[PDB]
């Protein structure tokens, strides 16, 4: 009715970006080795 | 002259020679001009 209601629904356009579709993936780091050695004469335990 | 000592790593290496720790010394049962020289029913071994 005239003088009264006139509701206004709004939509505004924020953005539009171009987003990334994400297909296989992995994790990796920083590793450093650790070696424990042990020296055996010939035919001690597995020495063959 | 210590004490406990926990370590990260075991690093070791054996090294020979000829003491007689490193000798195994053994003699027969029944064994002639030897200890226990009697008629045994049974081979067995004995410590030297
Ligand atoms: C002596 O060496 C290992 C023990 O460190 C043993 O497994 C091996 O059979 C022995 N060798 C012989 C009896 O010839």
């Amino acid at each position: 009715v005239k003088e009264d209601q006139t509701k206004f629904l709004k939509i505004k356009t924020v953005s539009s970006e171009l987003s990334c579709r994400e297909g296989q993936s992995y994790w990796t780091g920083s590793f450093s080795p650790k070696c424990l050695s042990s020296r055996r004469c010939h035919l001690v335990g597995e020495c063959h | 002259n210590s004490k406990k000592v926990y370590l990260d790593k075991l690093d070791l290496k054996t090294e020979e020679n000829l003491l007689p720790d490193s000798f195994v010394c053994f003699e027969h049962k029944g064994q002639y001009k030897g200890t226990m020289d009697s008629g045994q029913t049974k081979r067995e071994l004995k410590s030297f």
